[PDB]
């Protein structure tokens, strides 16, 4: 019980696993506060990682409306990513995505979760095609092994 | 187990900039990690998620990918720098670690010191008779110990030991220590032992008398 | 099951050491097995209320 | 403050069972993750386990599924590692590490494990005697060897801690016997042998404390 951070984070359950690649990715975050009042802002980042490129995108941002002192609960639908600018070899590979929590810009907390995309037929999993189908990537998060990284912002 | 890296041995100077390679099976670059770890102490993180260093790490540290070959670059070897350095990789299922790679600090050659000590009449009494040869302050690590029992050449009865590299002045020391039963070592006059090293011009040898 | 002590001296070596054993007994042997002690030339006492040996140098050469 | 600290570790017979615990201050356990890294002596870091926050939930590296178990109680705020059935190879130190993301921020000290059967073994010091064979230019070399002990580790210190300078403490070596031994040197002026006086002071926390005279021919 040291003497950092006012906004603590309990317990962050992925409601929707496994999904669609194109499904939005759903959130139950609860958390604690305290209590300056700047409004928590959440951010989920997608990284992909092939051989030459390292592409991150921003999937979604909400703000959290009153700054309630002890533990609340709320749900972060994120949209799901843009296939457009993900490489090729990383849409049916693993990846990972960042739900990132702020206060005042500064960020205090980002738990990152691995995710295995899929395709969801035997035969697009044994010969997939020259072309990925977004439409049959099943997307797979890890959520029961979170990696949490906290950081030291100054609330006050 | 044990992602290879390489090399798995570097002698550097300071002010040199040094790469490390870290050959791992992923391309994930969240899950690489790589830390310093000098001797008898705990490793501590230098660079996070492939690229980021972590808080208070200096700046000629530096991390980065290329496929599955991650890599960690010390742009301006400083002396606190010489140490092993490990590579990690926090997969879907397991972590891996690296092979570590020892970074020593090159300096002029040294030659070594070569002291040989008898058994001693107190371990002597109990049955065992253990011969020590010292070689002292020198400079490189590679270097050869021949015992001869009676200009005979032993291989086996031996076991050698080497300090970590000094931090003040650079060097090795090593103690080969030969074991022998009381009804051995009683059977020998001339008890020898043969240092080779390359700032040695011709191998040294001492010897003493008395079994 | 008791920890016995052995102290050790003598002209150059001095200390104590322990070890754990039924019955001084074998405590007695396991601290013969130690090649430091097993110098031929010593005395030995044992006293039962600290449960500590003692062994004494001296030459007695014939 | 932050700072992690593992117990327990100690020696075990091949078959045995021993539980390390790693106490947590500053942060609590409960809200990052928790892990158990093993180095064996001179050899490379390996993963052993890992705790992760809010659901609990276990990895485990192959070599040691099955045998240790991993947890963590947020009451006490410590972790524990319980190594069953355990093997010789398992004998290493045994640090506790906190996750910072996919890494490893806070490390602490680290407790040795040894699994053996080779039973604890106080050493027995021998004299390394400067000789005339030792007199090199002046300057003469003279130790302590540590043998016959078990289970690391010994501890060598020169006059009490007055000799410091020139001493060479080498690493402990595990003999064909099962039994550790190590030497310790010190090179010293070659005039000083006679009338310098020169004692090692060995510890094996057997708690052996002896100190030995390290006299001439």
């Amino acid at each position: 019980q040291g003497s950092s951070s006012i906004v603590s984070l309990l317990g962050i359950k992925v409601l929707n696993n496994p999904a669609k690649f194109t499904d939005p990715y759903e959130f139950e975050i609860t958390f604690e506060c305290l209590s300056l009042k700047h409004d928590l802002e959440w951010k989920l980042t997608y990284v992909g990682s092939s051989r030459s490129l390292d592409h991150d995108q921003e999937l979604d941002s909400i703000l959290v409306g009153p700054v309630p002192v002890g533990v609340n609960k709320f749900v972060f639908s994120a949209d799901p990513p843009s296939a457009e600018l993900i490489p090729a070899s990383e849409l049916v590979s693993v990846t990972v995505i960042l739900l990132s929590c702020s206060y005042d810009g500064r960020e205090f907390v980002r738990v990152g979760y691995y995710v295995n995309n899929e395709y969801d037929e035997e035969e697009l999993r044994e010969n997939p095609p020259a072309k990925v189908q977004v439409d049959h990537i099943v997307r797979n998060i890890l959520a029961e092994k979170p990696r949490v990284t906290r950081f030291n912002i100054v609330w006050d | 187990i044990q992602m290879t890296q390489s090399p798995s041995s570097l002698s550097a100077s300071v002010g040199d900039r040094v790469t490390i390679t870290c050959r791992a099976s992923q391309s994930v670059s969240s899950a690489v990690a790589w830390y310093q770890q000098k001797p008898g102490k705990a490793p501590k993180l230098l660079i996070y998620s492939a690229s980021s260093l972590y808080s208070g790490v200096p700046s000629r540290f530096s991390g980065s990918r290329s496929g599955t070959d991650f890599t960690l670059t010390i742009s301006s070897l400083q002396p606190e720098d010489f140490a092993t350095y490990y590579c990690q990789q926090d997969g879907w299922s397991l972590i891996t670690f690296g092979q570590g790679t020892k970074v020593e600090i090159k300096r002029t050659v040294a030659a070594p010191s070569v002291f040989i000590f008898p058994p001693s009449d107190e371990q002597l009494k109990s049955g065992t008779a253990s011969v020590v040869c010292l070689l002292n302050n020198f400079y490189p690590r590679e270097a050869k110990v021949q015992w001869k029992v009676d200009n005979a050449l032993q291989s086996g009865n031996s076991q050698e030991s080497v300090t970590e590299q000094d931090s003040k002045d650079s060097t090795y020391s090593l103690s080969s220590t030969l074991t022998l039963s009381k009804a051995d070592y009683e059977k020998h006059k001339v008890y020898a032992c043969e240092v080779t090293h390359q700032g040695l011009s011709s191998p040294v040898t001492k010897s003493f008398n008395r079994g | 099951v008791t920890t016995y002590k052995l102290v050790i001296n003598g002209r150059t070596l001095s200390g104590y050491t322990t070890t754990t054993a039924v019955d001084a007994a074998t405590a007695e042997k396991v601290f013969k097995q130690i090649d430091m002690v097993s110098s031929v030339d010593g005395e030995w006492t044992y006293d039962d209320a600290t449960k500590t040996f003692t062994v004494t140098e001296k030459p007695e050469k014939l | 403050e932050v700072q992690l600290v593992e117990s327990g570790g100690g020696l075990v017979q091949p078959g045995g069972s021993l539980r390390l615990s790693c106490a947590a201050s500053g942060f609590n356990v409960s809200y990052y993750s928790i892990h158990w890294v093993r180095q064996a002596p001179g050899k490379g870091l390996e993963w052993v386990a890992s705790i992760y926050p809010y659901y609990g939930s276990t990895s485990y590296a192959d070599s040691v599924k099955g045998r240790f178990t991993i947890s963590a109680d947020t009451s006490k705020n410590t972790a524990y590692l319980q190594m069953n059935s355990l093997r010789a190879e398992d004998t290493a130190v045994y640090y506790c590490a906190r996750g910072y993301g996919w890494a490893l921020d806070y490390w602490g000290q680290g407790t040795l494990v040894t699994v053996s059967s080779a039973s604890t073994k106080g050493p027995s010091v021998f004299p390394l005697a400067p000789s005339s064979k030792s007199t090199s230019g002046g300057t003469a070399a003279l130790g302590c060897l540590v043998k016959d002990y078990f289970p690391e580790p010994v501890t060598v210190s020169w006059n009490s801690g007055a000799l410091t300078s020139g001493v060479h403490t080498f690493p402990a070596v595990l003999q064909s016997s099962g039994l550790y031994s190590l030497s310790s040197v010190v090179t010293v002026p070659s005039s000083s042998l006679g009338t310098q006086t020169y004692i090692c002071n060995v510890n094996h926390k057997s708690n052996t404390k002896v100190d030995k005279k390290v006299e001439p021919k």
